């Protein structure tokens, strides 16, 4: 659901709903890369 | 008042967002740097 | 301090205008990609 500063996301094991603001997450990479020797090439470079 | 000073907190959160966002702007002159190699 | 909030906005437009500046770009370097393939 887009809405506000907040999405109601699902999980992904759950299927259930849990509302969280867009401005404090973190996404993930396509699969094309995986097992890096370096995290330098991590191009959407964040903590997770 | 006071408490708008902490909305300035979630602006300069965003900020940090937006240093993200020049991550970004890293990303794509990589892969400008990448379409020159090519 | 309230005039920083001014401020504080139009350089969130202006990140968003380059955000939608690096989207399309984005999308022609696709294109380019494509036309390199």
């Amino acid at each position: 659901e887009e809405k506000g500063d907040e999405v109601t996301v699902e999980l992904q094991e759950n299927g259930k709903k849990v509302t969280l603001s867009k401005d404090d997450i973190q996404k993930m990479n396509p699969p094309k890369f995986s097992k890096v020797e370096d995290m330098a090439e991590l191009t959407c470079l964040n903590e997770a | 008042q006071q408490f708008e000073e902490k909305a300035a907190s979630y602006d300069k959160l965003e900020k940090t967002k937006n240093r993200l966002q020049q991550e970004l702007d890293d990303l794509v002159v990589d892969l400008d740097n990448q379409r020159q190699l090519v």
